């Protein structure tokens, strides 16, 4: 079952953000000109 | 005889950006932009009509490319680009004024 | 609008022979954290409904190690190493993955002795 | 040797919590996780990931034509269109990435913040700080005294007039 | 452990109220599930509550016809279901996490791990 | 019976003022509103409330026709254009209002933390916190000493002797 | 006179940093910067500030035409849209502007708490807080002990004995 | 309770400088305003200043010949009208928020509660 | 640019009869916190003005229940309930939502013994 | 003051690593950079460590073939150069800022202040 | 991609009259914090790289007072009051205002003695 399709294929995902096609059609996430944007899921890191 | 309050750490952390530092050591982290695809057109539960050799313009006027979509029906149209319109040379006028109907017609 | 649809529907098993429940989903029931938010439940007749895995993978308290759980994506199964008697009822799959559209649970598949 | 808190580094032996104690007694030493706060940390970051999985409803359709090219002019102001709203969703995205990091880190560093001031009000005149996140306690305090300051039923009354011997005159 | 309130038979138009005493909880501010169970038919999930706050999530099917409320000093929870059918002839389970658990997986799940025995419901004539 | 502070609950009695104190001595209890920590609070909140009120000098005139329907090509244009602008002002607002009620709640949330650390330094050592958000006064205290803590005139040498036989001693 | 410190107002002797101390016992008064904490703040700044300065890489081309004036119907929809989102970049610049000057003050009135709290656990029970931003020391500190709390050499057992009598019974 | 300065004779060309002593003000963060009122004519509002910090906010008609500055230790407010003119012939009020109110809705107000008694300015020849 | 606009300019009022005022905004006064900043003031001849109501419907300290205020949005008016000959003077309508703007004042509205 | 190693001589393939042994530093939290200059040519810029955390920041022409490293216990910083032509035959100097300076423009220097010595790696056959 | 550019090239000076090295850049060195971020070397032959300049326009801490830096934006200048028998050799140019880039230097001038 896909959502959001574009010439190469289709994009199944949670994430909020792709880039992969400026021109995909459907319910798709917004298109981002970066290919990298790493969030943050835990504290800061000070080792020992 | 004393007692100590402390955070949890690792070896190696994923380095992320934040508003006044670059590449700050988190303990984890995730990926927020997709850059995976499925190669298909994976359409489940949809009525899919697949064109192929046939143009959208063309199950309109009927060349023999277009003999079966003359009166399709769909949820999802598929175009390829080595469909074509006519068979006799020529072309239509406003035509991707009409392509934008057909692809929204549902048949 | 997640659909959970479950498979064989209904499996008759040899007690000593492995046997595997799979059931797929509509949506990716992965989350941004990394953890798939599908639930393995098994409800035998007249009791309360026992949890078996928890985050797609995980085993609970109180279960054996013939109960294991994979999958990722939409795609899971649910796998028996080795089945005992006590192995018998219907087991549920159900997804936790967004709560304003809610929890739902599978269809069931019946789980006897032949 | 001796044992350091949350001021100076973390600990890389927690592996059951994000936050916990390392009391040291004459029994030995000991290492323990609080389910507490490490619950209330992950439940605001899981609740901040649960407000970006959530998809629009609206559906975008085709204007463009890949296959036969529309109209120069037209064919200009899509294109001009589209790379002004991908500088729009290239600035938000990033903004927003950055924006939240600095607010994971913050509130993990403030749950932390919150577990110190609970025990240092539990020890009220019992304890004194290190200065490296530790409470030097001033009575002898074993392996179930040491677990009443993790549960929250320390009560200070009960070592009050021994601890005070150990500060003021000792 | 969780230990609800015995069976109830109703009449079509009345409201039926289930307890359930979440007896030995330290947290408190876990996710407590109520579920349904129909006779021949599969798990059914009504909502979802919050001991901390009050705040409540309930599903589509079950919205503006449930209450869900809770007495934190007795340690009771409280659903009510008000405009009764022949069709809310079920197994009514309240279930909630089980806690104490020594996992770091296990502080994402927000699930039902412990449950309830059960509260048969039956609306008839 | 006894009271509690800001760390437990919030009193449902206070209506002329958003912070406050409660006293417990020999002449009876007592209520009073702080007046220069409420205004406070609020002056920051209406100040956050006019940056909204502000409306642009921008006039969007017509491009469309209710009536008389527009061409095909550029009717699409037109409406790709108008629902890609419309995401971003449905993004911005539910990133605006969810971004300012997480300030609202923490700015009202420190100016009771800085009527806290302000009573704390007036009662320098002769008070103890109680962990609830009090103040364990030890010495007899009454209604107008109550009254000067409350309106900054407090002088704790005047019972520094009487306190801190209280403290350490008994 | 009298010297106060960072909750009453701030210094315009200070100079040569953003923070620093100033201490006042028999041999006179004297003033120094902390180089320490005024790199930290500016540190955060100049990161802050190297985030806006990176330019990006979409070229915008010419769609319009200043001397030959284009169609009417296209010359509305490339002036809606142009003033669309304008609207857009007018709205992010004054927010993240408004945004960055609530943090940027923040930073800076965190970095002086964070000096306070250092200073106050070195001084463990050999000073009390005034209520103004200073530290009255209970022992004869001169200066090269005025020194050792601003270069994190404190040891307050060296004067524990001594700061300890001072206190409770005088 | 405010008391303002005396009237006085002025030049055109010249500048005016009014004073307003706020007597027995405990909070001083309200906000104190001027405003003026020409015989026959009604009021006028010129501007309004923090005493907490110095900002000023005058009006678009008053902006750029007024200066408006306080003393915080004698607490005495001034204002000063540079390039006088004929029509600024009026009497200059000083106004501000009164305190020690214990209504609710009296925190949302940040206009003018107790007044000056006026100080009548005249600009001839 | 909000422009206060007073009515009915004067009133000739008996001693014993009410009388009402009324004071219509251009834009709405009516701010983000649910109160409408509209100010009724009083200046008797020779005297400073007196405050009377402060937020469209709060009466002063030291006012009599003869006055009311009421209205919400642009539309305003000033009540009072029974006219005294201490009642007599200009009464002014005076807007303070937002001050970049600045605050403005209404005409007057004479009010005098018929 | 920075000291380090000596001379090296290697061949075409090895690794070189170099010392630089910062004495005397009570901030550890500037940047120290490496620099580079071939026998004829200019100087150029390899990269920046930051010893608080250890982020790296390599020049485009050395990245991938460059590791940074560094030992806080000692105090010692490492560099270690893969993958040995030719070319890489030159002086690699540790450079990083001088510290202790009462100017409030030097808190915005973020370059090189004081150098170490030099070492002089050749790579032949 | 920040290129420096260095001129004369190469200058014959001699032990009593000034000299001066310009070094403009390709795009504008001002941060916004209101600092031109270039710096001016000196390397003896022989000898480690010395800082003469380290903001644009300041002096570091063992340079006399011969040594002046002016200029803004992207052009710059180095200046000598008076030229000793101790200032020769190369005067390189250094621009640090992006790191991610990186840190580049300039060509160098060399400076003899006439
Ligand atoms: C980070 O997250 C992943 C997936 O959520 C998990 O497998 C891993 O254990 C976590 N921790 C580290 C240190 O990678
Ligand atoms: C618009 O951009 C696309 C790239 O996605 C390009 O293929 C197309 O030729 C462009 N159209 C015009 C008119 O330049
Ligand atoms: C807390 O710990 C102490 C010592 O282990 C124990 O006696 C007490 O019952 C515990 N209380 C709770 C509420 O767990
Ligand atoms: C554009 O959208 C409007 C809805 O507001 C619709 O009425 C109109 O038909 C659409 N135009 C085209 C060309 O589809
Ligand atoms: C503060 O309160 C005390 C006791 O009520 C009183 O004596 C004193 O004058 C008050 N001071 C001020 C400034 O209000
Ligand atoms: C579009 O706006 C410009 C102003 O930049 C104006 O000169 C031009 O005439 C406008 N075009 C139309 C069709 O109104
Ligand atoms: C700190 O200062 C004291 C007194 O000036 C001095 O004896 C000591 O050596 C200093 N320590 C450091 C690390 O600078
Ligand atoms: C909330 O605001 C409204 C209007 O601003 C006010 O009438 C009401 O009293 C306030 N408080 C509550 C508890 O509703
Ligand atoms: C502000 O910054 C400028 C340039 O960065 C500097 O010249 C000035 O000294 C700084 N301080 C003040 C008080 O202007």
């Amino acid at each position: 079952e896909g959502d959001c399709y574009y010439s190469g294929g289709t994009i199944i995902s949670n994430l909020p953000f792709q880039n992969i096609d400026s021109r995909a059609v459907g319910k798709c996430p917004r298109y981002v000109k970066q290919r990298s944007l790493l969030l943050a899921t835990g504290m800061k890191n000070v080792p020992e | 005889d004393k007692i100590c309050l402390g955070h949890h750490a690792v070896s190696n952390g994923t380095k992320v950006n934040t508003l006044t530092e670059r590449g700050v050591e988190v303990v984890n982290a995730t990926e927020t932009v997709e850059r995976t695809n499925i190669p298909r057109i994976c359409s489940k539960g949809k009525r899919t009509v697949d064109l192929g050799q046939c143009g959208l313009l063309g199950t309109i006027t009927g060349p023999p490319q277009c003999d079966q979509f003359l009166e399709f029906s769909a949820d999802l149209i598929i175009e390829r680009r080595e469909g074509s319109d006519v068979c006799y040379p020529g072309k239509f006028v406003n035509e991707e004024a009409l392509r934008q109907i057909l692809r929204e017609s549902g048949g | 609008d997640i659909v959970m649809t479950q498979s064989p529907l209904s499996l008759s098993v040899t007690p000593g022979e492995p046997a595997s429940i799979s059931c797929r989903s509509s949506h990716s029931l992965l989350h941004l954290n990394g953890y798939n938010y599908l639930d393995w439940y098994l409800q035998k007749p007249g009791q309360s409904p026992q949890l078996l895995i928890y985050l797609g993978s995980n085993r609970a308290s109180g279960v054996p190690d013939r109960f294991s759980g994979s999958g990722s994506g939409t795609d899971f199964t649910l796998k028996i190493s080795r089945v005992e008697a006590e192995d018998v009822g219907i087991y549920y799959c159900m997804q936790a993955l967004r709560t304003p559209p809610g929890l739902t649970f599978g269809g069931g598949t019946k789980v006897d002795i032949k | 040797g001796a044992i350091a808190g949350f001021i100076e580094n973390g600990w890389e032996g927690l592996i059951d919590g994000w936050y916990g104690f390392r009391h040291q007694n004459a029994q030995g030493e000991g290492t323990a996780a609080d389910y507490k706060s490490t619950q209330s940390a992950i439940d605001q970051i899981t609740g901040k990931l649960n407000r970006l999985i959530e998809k629009t409803n609206q559906q975008f359709e085709l204007i463009d034509n890949e296959f036969t090219e529309v109209e120069k002019q037209i064919g200009n102001v899509i294109n001009w269109t589209r790379d002004s709203i991908t500088e729009v969703w290239s600035y938000n995205a990033e903004l927003l990435v950055a924006m939240e990091n600095q607010h994971t880190i913050d509130l993990a560093d403030s749950e932390m913040d919150k577990l110190y001031e609970r025990v240092k009000r539990q020890l009220r005149e019992n304890a004194e700080e290190d200065g490296t996140g530790c409470f030097e306690i001033f009575h002898k305090c074993d392996d179930d005294c040491m677990a009443s300051i993790r549960n929250n039923t320390y009560d200070h009354s009960k070592y009050r007039e021994e601890a005070m011997q150990n500060r003021i005159q000792i | 452990q969780l230990v609800q309130s015995g069976a109830e038979v109703k009449k079509p138009g009345a409201s039926v109220k289930v307890s359930c005493k979440a007896s030995g909880y330290t947290f408190t501010g876990y996710y407590l599930h109520w579920v349904r169970q129909a006779p021949g038919q599969g798990l059914e999930w009504m909502g979802r509550i919050n001991p901390d706050t009050g705040g409540t999530n309930y599903a589509q099917k079950f919205q503006g016809r449930v209450s869900m409320t809770r007495d934190m000093s007795i340690s009771t929870h409280y659903m009510e279901l008000s405009r009764l059918t022949s069709d809310d002839t079920a197994v009514y389970y309240c279930a909630t996490k089980r806690g104490a658990v020594t996992a770091m997986v296990y502080y994402y799940f927000y699930g039902m791990d412990v449950w309830g025995q059960g509260t048969t419901v039956t609306v008839s004539s």
